[PDB]
């Protein structure tokens, strides 16, 4: 009672992963992302795969 | 504006003076116009206009007509806010008794006319009669007359007597009372009587009567005739959404009261039968009681939601009440909150603040700067640029932030390091970047914790944040003085890996010119980081007198230690680095850097240590793997042998050689020794390796395993976790506390089966549940400690006293638990410290013990020293600087005007979550008790002397035989008497036996004056005295736990202080927590605030009452200066809960807990709170008398002195 | 032993036994003859019949309502005129035989008794009855005050000796003047107060000159009648309190507690007792039930809602709910505001208006979530508050307006400020601005026009543009 019209809007947001987001495995090893490192700065193997 | 807050009874004249009108009808708002109606609960005449500078009828509807009352509507044209300050009143048809004044035990109506509460309530629910005016009859005042009995009384006297009924009867009984003559009746009755119960009741009633006469309150006001009505916005009736309304239960309660009063008036008009009028009066009393305090008089009135209504009392009290939810803890503006990440590039004084939070929090500052540089003409333009996120707004933000500290907080705030000031560095993202070195202060780890951000605004707040709250100034723990910025985890692992020694490494035996050469060698891949070399080290020693002596020698070290020498500041030895560096070694580095260099060098060194540790932990490549858990080959053999021996004892139980309990306690020992041997074998296998040296020989080396390095470095890990990793998990406890006979023989590397995992869960669940309950209990304990110690402020520099406490090294057998140097570090001496066996004054009076004098006192080997203590301080309010000594978080003497009690309470309560005759030394022996003293003056061993190889003075060599922590801490601090107190000797004298009367035993003590004091003794007591023996005061009569009360009564202040100090410190030290004794001493001083007067003297105090000790000191000093005889007292020990509720100020006591009785006592006695404490000044919103606000209050006191 | 007022009221109600129907009729006749006694008492006063018959004179000309004045006639203007003219006749006999044949003459007493007996056959409106009672009550009051004043003055035995006949006569003052007791000086000093005492009541006592002896005894019958009637109705109400409780039974859980319903039923019961007639031959129970249910329903309508709704709209809401119930049972779904309009023959718009009536307000203490720490009261915002940004904007606007008005001529600035009330306590028309200066209507109007054209120029308007 008392309402004449209702308008409902659905908004879709694509949320990317950023520092501060909480990431975890399946063994209780939770964590918070501290840095999004550049590719060239991360450890890599002999074949070159970082 | 105001200096104190008086409390008292509200007379009907005062209630009428407060009110702007009389509420007559229960209507709240109209259902069509939604406007207040006339003389209702929301009336616009009584309480004021609804809209600002308007009126209900709209005739005067602008500001020009201010202060003018409409003739049509009667509403004064003013602001709406006056509706939160205007009061009303209801003229009750019949008097109604106040519920607080009747059921806040003891009842102050029952105990003011000497009548029990059952009788009084029989009169109030209209069940009996009571005589007011006996006249010339046989009856007297206060006599019960039953209804039929009252008919007979009316028959044979009639009009001679008045026998009323209800609250009116109470009112005119209290009218007929004459307090002066009745107090004199007390005074003459007390001396004649002998019984203790009658005397105690008599003095209680005399105290209440004298309070009434002194305060000026009348007992008539004890019963309400006019009922005040609260402002409407404090009980709002507002439209939530779409015609739905939200109200307060006060509206319902007031509506009931108004409706029933109107019904009573109507019944009185119609001359209704007596039963209906009586029932109406009964409901009026019930409704007023439910309005004032619901759920106390009877069953709680419930609303339409089948939940009890909330009354006035229920919202001035409780955890969800006004005090604790809105006056002590407030939601604040200029605040934010975000997830915390780690910034390894930050400095100690820097924290990473997102630009969105900085923009939203610093918005007024941005507006100010935009206007002052003219980019925005007005505030609207500035808001437009800020919202549009223009480029120049970011430069303005980076100019506002430049030198503006920001306060970071984490919940819970267990100690004062939980809020710290940082300089913000603005960053992209939405997470706050925190310096790692402060995480240990916050108890913060990055698995999802959030922190709150506060922006100080005024200049004083900014200076306080930069000078007091900066993370750079906060590097020492206020609990113990140890550094709190010590590195952990990755830093320790990196510095440990860098400072390790490897045998036959690349570049071994090279000679290096210095640290720079070693860095050059490692960067060129010539010498390994763990290569032994000889390095020319230049080293400066800064002596205690300030001598800077430089020297240069060639030291055998490694490359890593040579590099780490680069970041070590000048003034430190190289022996601090020339070793593998675990957590303790790095802590010692920081400690000595602070001790010999100061604060700036220490903070720069801490930063550089952090960067070096991070860099070399990164370069090290420490990784945990599955081959790192080397399970020893002896584990399987030991398990097999244990199984064989358990089967052997299993076929020996049927032989009857052992019992079931013996079998249990033998299998438990079998497995609990197999566990120790497996753990030792694993540690031996894991901590050693065999390498080839340069010559070619096989040499033993300390292992470079990842798990071993993690455990040995102290970064994170311990021996028990390794033993559960690669050894045996061990025996486990059943949910009842019993231990399962068959242990878990498998580790986590090889996995467990289903039963072992179930048994492990049995203990995991207990651990979690106990963590939760521990957090709750620790929080409650900390709150009680803060509420008892909140009034302790350093108010003077020297109290000019000569008393003190003696201190010696703590001995609990043949070994030292803690030395005198640790105990006396930072405590001002009380008497001159003489050289042992000499009259030389080694340490003069009134000196503070730093590390230099600690070295002196260790070298000259003195055992007992007298130092000043907070308990022995003579300051009237608070303590003095010298009696407290060194501020642990600052390193110097305590400043005037800081809250040491709050610091003590936080220090004691923070570690609550962590709380769960052979001779060996050469020397002489002595009898005191038994003592064993070494060659020097130090007494190495101390043992009790029971009721004998050597006598006194006989030299003894080594080997010559002579022959639930938290509940305990809370128990000690509340001074709870034990279940079975140990009887002590009240008076010194000779023991003599009496007559074993029925029930229990009796004894007597014969004094030196011939007095025979009778002592009540339970039969089961194992008496330790023999008749004909002269025992001393305080001697133990029966063995058992000792209550603190009788130690205080029969031994003294120092005895109880020492008892509490070490019996709390034993709980803390058993768990590994270091808390200085000054904190416990401060709590004890607060626990000894009260004294009972025994001799009246020339003072005004009546013997038999409790008074504050400081008041007695003031009175006794004045009486001594006047020459008249002083007053004699006994000092009493109160728990941390009773002492807080017994404070002079009633606002602090009401805010703590137990609000109803505190307010009742304060109102009846008519107390005055002078606002001389932290909590009252917090509640009223003015400066606290501590810290930066100390001097200000002093000036006011000066302005109150003139 | 108990702390619940309901059980206590139950105990005190149970002490009164349920009397038999013959006892009920006995109490009814007790009230009836008490009413007759009080009615015949107020008749013996020389103004009652005039007032009764001047009311009759007014109603015969139909100036007043005929039904309201007369409650009815007892049978031991078809017939009322007969009785009124009969009373006319015996009043003509009386006020003639009152003094012409002498007051003490037994014929005068017999005529008074005849008039009493004739009036006895009348039941009249309670309002005028109360008026008649209090008319004599006031007379009793002031004569009591006179005698209590003379008591206070003199403080006796001699007064009591002449209290029978000379308590209101000049002969008492004459004999007091004749006394020579040692305390006649003080009563001589009190004679001045007496001269302010016996003159005061002597203008009313002659209004009823026979009643001088007889005011006290007519008040004696007054007290007898009132006490007897009040005892009787007290007994009947106390007897039927159990019926009151039985009626209030079925109205619980309606927003009002049980004891309040009981008390409103007690009000209804007292009203029913006041106007109960046993000559109907009908039991009390039904009449009491009607009145008690009326009182209970009215009190529920008037005191069971925070926002009060009148009784008639409450009945509208109740009928709304009932008809929705019937339609839901009949057609299986919840009625819609369209279909529910036709069965109640009332417009759809008013159906909606009744539906949008605010329900009982939700408490601000209700648990918002499963936790007991969050309440509705913490989620309600103060909307009347002024934002600090708005206050800063207002202050900036005032400063900028002052700066702009500083760039105009003094007269032009003054006329703008006075006609828009800036920095003054009131606003002004052009008449007041014209009178404050030496200037007229159109002159002021065009100075304001010139000011507005001056300030409409872009050179002195960029600052004020940002304020919009
Ligand atoms: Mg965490
Ligand atoms: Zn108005
Ligand atoms: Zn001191």
């Amino acid at each position: 009672p008392g309402v004449l019209k209702i308008v409902k809007v659905y908004l879709a947001v694509k949320r990317r992963i950023q520092p501060g987001d909480k990431m975890a495995g399946r063994h209780g090893n939770k964590g918070v992302i501290s840095k999004i490192n550049p590719v060239e700065d991360m450890p890599y193997d002999e074949n070159g795969q970082p | 504006e105001f200096d104190a807050i008086k409390i008292g009874l509200a007379s009907p004249d005062m209630i009428r003076s407060w009110s702007f009108g009389e509420v007559k009808k229960p209507e709240t708002i109209n259902y069509r116009t939604f406007k207040p109606e006339r003389d209702g609960l929301f009336c616009a005449r009584i309480f004021g206009p609804v809209k600002d500078y308007e009126c209900l009828c709209g005739k005067y509807k602008r500001l020009k007509h201010r202060g003018v009352i409409c003739e049509k509507c009667g509403v004064e044209v003013t602001q709406t806010k006056v509706r939160r300050d205007r009061m009303g009143h209801i003229e009750l048809a019949s008097p109604v008794a106040h519920i607080w004044f009747l059921k806040s035990l003891p009842s102050r109506i029952g105990l003011l006319m000497d009548m029990p509460l059952r009788d009084i309530e029989r009169v109030l629910y209209f069940e009996m009669y009571v005589v007011t005016e006996p006249g010339m009859t046989d009856l007297e005042r206060g006599q019960m007359l039953t209804e039929e009995e009252y008919l007979d009384r009316l028959e044979e006297w009639g009009d001679e007597f008045t026998a009323k009924m209800g609250a009116e009867a109470i009112k005119d009984l209290l009218a007929s009372m004459d307090l002066p003559a009745e107090a004199e009746q007390m005074r003459e009755e007390l001396d004649t009587t002998n019984s203790e119960t009658k005397r105690k009741k008599l003095t209680k009633r005399l105290k209440l009567v004298e309070a009434f006469v002194a305060s000026g309150n009348k007992p008539e006001w004890m019963i309400l005739t006019v009922l005040p009505v609260l402002p409407p916005d404090l009980r709002p009736l507002v439209p939530l959404d779409g015609g739905r309304f939200a109200t307060s239960d006060l509206n319902d309660l007031y509506r009931r009261v108004i409706n029933r009063n109107n019904r009573l008036k109507r019944l009185l008009e119609l001359a209704a039968p007596d039963i209906i009028v009586r029932n109406e009066k009964r409901m009026l009393q019930e409704s007023v009681d439910a309005l004032l305090d619901n759920g106390r008089r009877g069953r709680a009135i419930t609303g339409s939601n089948k939940r009890p209504l909330k009354s006035l009392a229920d919202m001035i009290k409780g955890k969800q009440g006004r005090f604790r939810q809105n006056l002590l803890g407030k939601r604040v503006d200029y605040s934010g909150r975000s997830v915390i990440t780690v910034g390894p590039y930050l400095r100690l004084h820097q924290c990473g603040l997102p630009k969105k939070m900085a923009l939203e929090l610093f918005k007024p500052f941005i507006y100010s700067k935009l206007e002052t540089r003219g980019l925005a003409t007005t505030i609207k333009a500035a808001k437009k640029m800020v919202e549009r996120e223009e480029a120049v707004v970011w430069d303005i933000l980076d100019e506002v932030i430049r030198e503006h500290p920001v306060l970071l907080n984490r919940a819970p705030t267990l100690h004062r390091l939980g809020i710290q000031a940082f300089e913000p560095v603005l960053i992209e993202g939405k997470a706050i970047q925190l310096h790692p070195l402060v995480c240990a202060a916050y108890n913060a780890d990055f698995d999802g914790d959030q922190m709150a951000v506060h922006v100080p605004l005024t200049l004083e707040a900014q200076l306080e944040a930069r000078t007091l709250m900066m993370s750079t100034n906060n590097i020492l723990s206020p609990a113990s003085g140890d550094p709190i910025i010590v590195p952990s985890q990755d830093v320790v692992l990196g510095l440990y890996y860098m400072t390790r020694e490897k045998i036959n490494a690349k570049g071994e035996g090279m000679y290096l010119t210095g640290p720079a050469e070693a860095e050059k060698a490692y960067r060129t891949k010539t010498a390994e980081l763990h290569a032994r070399v000889k390095v020319r080290i230049t080293e400066t020693i800064k002596h205690e007198n300030g001598k800077l002596t430089t020297e240069t020698k060639m030291i055998d070290t490694t490359v890593g230690r040579a590099m780490l020498w680069q970041i070590v500041p000048k003034g430190l030895p190289y022996s601090l680095v020339n070793q593998k560096l675990g957590k303790k070694q790095i802590s010692n580095l920081l400690n000595e850097a602070y001790r010999k260099l100061g604060l700036k060098d220490t903070v720069i060194f801490a930063d550089q240590i952090m960067y070096t540790g991070f860099a070399y932990a990164a370069l090290s490549g420490v990784s945990v793997g599955i081959d790192d858990m080397v399970v020893p080959a002896a584990k399987y053999t030991e398990i097999a042998e244990a199984e064989e021996e358990v089967r052997e004892i299993q076929e020996q139980f049927q032989s009857g050689l052992v019992t079931a309990g013996e079998r249990y306690n033998k299998v438990i020992d079998i497995w609990a020794s197999t566990n120790d041997r497996v753990a030792k074998a694993m540690m031996e296998n894991l901590s050693s390796e065999q390498v080839i040296n340069r010559q070619g020989e096989q040499e033993k080396q300390e292992s470079f395993n990842s798990i071993y390095m993690m455990a040995d470095s102290g970064a994170r890990g311990s021996a028990a976790q390794i033993r559960q990793l690669a050894g045996m998990r061990g025996l486990m406890a059943r949910p009842d506390g019993s231990i399962i006979e068959t242990p878990i023989t498998a580790n986590f590397k090889e996995g467990l089966n289903v039963l072992q995992y179930f048994i492990s869960t049995h203990g995991a669940r207990k651990g979690l549940a106990d963590t939760a309950l521990k957090t709750a209990n620790s929080g409650y304990l900390t709150r009680r400690l803060v509420d008892v110690a909140q009034d302790v402020v350093v108010t003077e520099h020297d109290c000019g006293t000569l008393e003190g406490v003696v201190m010696t090294p703590h001995i609990e057998g043949g070994d030292v638990k803690v030395a005198l140097t640790e105990l006396a570090l930072g405590r001002v001496v009380s008497e001159d410290i003489l050289k042992p066996g000499t009259d030389e004054v080694l340490i003069p009076r009134n000196t503070l013990l730093d590390e230099k004098w600690c070295k002196v006192i260790n070298d000259n080997s003195v055992d007992q020293i007298k130092v000043r203590s907070v308990v022995t301080c003579d300051s009237d309010f608070g303590c003095c600087a010298q009696c407290y000594g060194r501020d642990l978080a600052r390193g110097h003497l305590v400043n005037q005007g800081e809250a040491v009690g709050v610091i003590a309470a936080q220090s004691i309560g923070e570690p609550g979550t962590q709380l769960t005759i052979q001779a060996k030394n050469n020397g002489s022996v002595k009898l005191h008790e038994l003592t064993i003293i070494d060659e020097f003056g130090r007494t190495k061993e101390k043992h009790k002397l029971p009721y004998l190889s050597k006598a006194d003075g006989d030299a003894v060599a080594a080997g010559e035989t002579v022959a639930g922590g938290l509940p305990r801490v809370a128990d000690l601090f509340e001074a709870r008497k034990p279940k079975e107190p140990a009887i002590l000797a009240e008076h010194s004298g000779t023991v003599s036996f009496g007559k074993e009367t029925k029930g229990k035993r009796r004894l007597i003590i014969t004094r030196d004056s011939g007095d025979t004091y009778e002592e009540m003794i339970p039969k089961h007591r194992q008496l330790n005295v023999f008749e004909g023996e002269r025992i001393e005061r305080g001697d133990v009569i029966a063995d058992g736990p000792e209550s603190p009360h009788d130690i205080l009564r029969l031994r003294g202040i120092h005895a109880v202080t020492t008892y509490i100090a070490n019996e709390v410190q034993e709980v803390y030290r058993l768990q590994g927590v270091k808390i200085n004794d000054k904190h416990i001493e401060t709590i004890v001083r607060q626990m000894l605030r009260k004294c009972t007067i025994t001799f009246a003297g020339d003072s005004e105090f009546l013997p038999g009452e409790t008074v504050e000790y400081s008041q007695v000191k003031i009175a006794n000093r004045k009486l001594v200066e006047e020459g008249k005889e002083p007053a004699r007292f006994e000092r009493e020990l109160l728990g941390i809960t009773k002492a807080s509720l017994a404070t002079e100020s009633f606002i602090s006591a009401a805010s703590f807990q137990e609000t109803t009785r505190v307010l009742t006592e304060a109102a009846v006695s008519g107390k005055r709170d002078d606002l001389r404490g932290l909590k009252e000044n917090v509640i009223v919103g003015r400066l606290i008398p501590a810290g930066t606000g100390f001097a200000y209050h002093q000036d006011r006191q000066a302005k109150r002195a003139q | 032993r108990t702390t619940d007022p309901v059980r206590m009221y139950m105990r005190e109600m149970g002490t009164v036994e349920l009397l038999t129907r013959e006892g009920e009729i006995d109490i009814a006749k007790r009230i009836e003859d008490g009413i007759n006694q009080v009615q015949s008492a107020i008749a013996e006063y020389p103004g009652t019949i005039p007032y009764i018959l001047e009311q009759f004179d007014r109603v015969q000309a139909e100036e007043l309502r005929l039904t309201d004045l007369i409650s009815g006639f007892v049978d031991p203007p078809e017939l009322a005129r007969e009785k009124f003219n009969e009373l006319r006749g015996k009043f003509q006999n009386l006020q003639l035989a009152v003094n012409e044949f002498g007051r003490d003459s037994h014929q005068a007493s017999e005529a008074s008794d005849l008039v009493l007996d004739i009036f006895r056959e009348f039941r009249l409106t309670p309002k005028q009855f109360d008026h008649l009672v209090e008319t004599l009550r006031t007379s009793m009051d002031r004569v009591r005050t006179q005698e209590r004043l003379v008591m206070k003055a003199v403080v006796k035995k001699s007064f009591i000796a002449l209290f029978t006949g000379n308590e209101s006569n000049e002969e008492w003052l004459d004999k007091v003047l004749a006394s020579d007791k040692p305390y006649v000086a003080k009563v001589r000093e009190q004679e001045e107060e007496i001269r302010r005492s016996i003159q005061k009541l002597q203008m009313i006592e002659q209004e009823t000159s026979l009643s001088v002896e007889r005011i006290k005894d007519i008040s004696h019958r007054m007290s007898i009648g009132e006490a007897k009637a009040r005892r009787a109705k007290k007994e009947m109400v106390e007897a039927n309190l159990r019926l009151v409780i039985s009626i209030a039974k079925k109205y619980t859980n309606r927003g009002l507690q049980f004891l309040d319903l009981i008390q409103e039923g007690n009000i209804g019961l007292m009203k029913a007792v006041d106007k109960f007639e046993y000559r109907r031959g009908y039991k009390f129970s039904t009449y009491a039930t009607w009145w008690i249910r009326q009182a209970i329903t009215r009190s529920i309508a008037d005191q069971a809602r925070t926002i009060r709704i009148p009784v008639h709209m409450i009945e509208t809401i109740n009928k709304l709910n009932r008809i929705s119930r019937q339609m839901l049972q009949e057609m299986g779904r919840e009625p819609l505001p369209e279909e529910l309009a036709e069965r109640m023959q009332m417009p759809e718009d008013k159906i909606r208006k009744v539906l949008k009536i605010a329900k009982e307000p939700i408490s601000m203490e209700t648990p918002i979530g499963d936790d007991e720490d969050s309440h509705l009261g913490d989620f309600i915002e103060d909307t009347t508050l002024e934002l600090p940004l708005d206050s800063a904007t207002a202050t900036s606007l005032k400063a900028a307006t002052r700066d702009v008005l500083a760039g105009l001529t003094p007269r032009e600035a003054k006329v703008l400020r006075m006609r828009f009330g800036i920095d003054m306590n009131t606003d002004h028309t052009l008449e007041e601005v014209g009178k404050q200066f030496d200037v007229t209507r159109e002159r002021i109007r065009q100075i304001e026009a010139k000011a507005l054209r001056k300030l409409r120029h872009p050179s002195r308007s960029e600052v004020l543009r940002s304020f919009l």
